[PDB]
């Protein structure tokens, strides 16, 4: 999980594909909790207007 | 478990036989995989579970 | 991996060395029988016999200097290790550097990376425990080995 | 303790493998890397450099 | 090997422990904060079989019991 362990443990060229999975799931979390958030705040607009 | 005799001049006087042992008490209970939920104290004890 | 063919070639010759053939079922990884029997199949078993179905437990090799490199003998060592269980042991060849304190550095502590500023904490750690973690499980304390 | 493993006076037939155990030492991996006498050095989930 | 004599044969006496045996389950320390960890524990409630090795007549055994995936004492 730790970023860093794969970076010191691994070579260059390993790090193209064990980085990139962590980067995919990463955004996909970071996409889950904007449009959640998006929806929670129209929620909350309505509630304020 | 291993054993503790308390050997006196009252016994018989041999490997067989001559023995006071007394009180002595243990209990054995199996373990097995669960899931637990801990809480930490300040300090850092485990309180409860 | 690596090959010792003058090592493994004897004018007597060398046989010492067995792998098995027969099992009835697949050996469990990192895990090593050495038991002398032999291997049973189906009906009609030996019992000691080595007869027709049953079979000894393992075949001698053919290392000679004769024999082909290509099929000659290889020495292999495998080296396994596991991380971040523990305190580790075995550091490498790196070379220690003097502690700063409450200034933002860059700082492996026994193979844990990342970057703060370190400063003295009060938590008391229980002898036992090396690292120390926050609520939402990242990093809050270590123990320097010398300090 | 490399040393000892690497260059030994017999290595164990696979049926019955040796397996050593190695503690609070110090070892540099690269001198390994470095002499080159071995045709096969793949390492899996840790770069050899 | 040496052996002993007249002891007393009877059905194991069985009592209960509850919120016992639970332990650190590694080495990091946390502090306010709640973690589940999926650890071998003894579990809450679980019957433990006691056991005796005191005179009081004739009385001593110390029986051997299988240790099977973890065993608390
Ligand atoms: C393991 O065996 C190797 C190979 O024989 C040893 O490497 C040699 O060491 C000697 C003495 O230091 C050197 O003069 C040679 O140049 C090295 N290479 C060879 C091919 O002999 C090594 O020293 C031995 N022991 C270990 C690694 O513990
Ligand atoms: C916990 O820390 C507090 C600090 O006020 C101290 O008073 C108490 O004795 C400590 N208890 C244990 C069990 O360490
Ligand atoms: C308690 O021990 C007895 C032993 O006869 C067993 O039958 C029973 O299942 C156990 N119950 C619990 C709750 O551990």
């Amino acid at each position: 999980s730790v970023l860093n362990d794969i970076l010191s443990r691994l070579d260059p060229p390993e790090a193209e594909v064990q980085i990139d999975r962590l980067i995919t799931g990463r955004l996909q979390s970071l996409q889950t909790y904007v449009t959640q958030q998006l929806i929670r705040a129209a929620e909350i607009r309505a509630s304020a207007n | 478990t291993l054993l503790a005799l308390h050997r006196s001049y009252l016994t018989p006087g041999d490997s067989s036989s001559g023995w006071t042992a007394g009180a002595a008490a243990y209990y054995v209970g199996y373990l097995q995989p669960r899931t637990f939920l801990l809480k930490y104290n300040e300090n850092g004890t485990i309180t409860d579970a | 991996a690596w090959n010792s063919n003058n090592l493994d070639s004897k004018v007597g010759g060398n046989y010492n060395y067995l792998y098995r053939l027969f099992r009835k079922s697949n050996l469990k990884p990192f895990e090593r029988d050495i038991s002398t029997e032999i291997y049973q199949a189906g009906s009609t078993p030996c019992n000691g016999v080595e007869g027709f179905n049953c079979y000894f437990p393992l075949q001698s090799y053919g290392f000679q200097p004769t024999n082909g490199v290509g099929y000659q003998p290889y020495r292999v060592v495998v080296l396994s290790f596991e991380l971040l269980h523990a305190p580790a042991t075995v550091c490498g060849p790196k070379k220690s550097t003097n502690l700063v304190k409450n200034k933002c550095v860059n700082f492996n502590f026994n193979g844990l990376t990342g970057t703060g500023v370190l400063t003295e904490s009060n938590k008391k750690f229980l002898p036992f425990q090396q690292f120390g973690r926050d609520i939402a499980d990242t990093t809050d304390a270590v123990r320097d080995p010398q300090t | 303790p490399f040393g000892e493993v690497f260059n030994a006076t017999r290595f164990a037939s696979v049926y019955a493998w040796n397996r050593k155990r190695i503690s609070n030492c110090v070892a540099d991996y690269s001198v390994l890397y470095n002499s080159a006498s071995f045709s096969t050095f793949k390492c899996y989930g840790v770069s050899p450099t | 090997c040496v052996n002993l004599t007249t002891r007393t044969q009877l059905p194991p006496a069985y009592t209960n422990s509850f919120t016992r045996g639970v332990y650190y389950p590694d080495k990091v320390f946390r502090s306010s904060v709640l973690h589940s960890t999926q650890d071998l524990f003894l579990p809450f409630f679980s019957n433990v079989t006691w056991f005796h090795a005191i005179h009081v007549t004739k009385r001593f055994d110390n029986p051997v019991l299988p240790f099977n995936d973890g065993v608390y004492f």
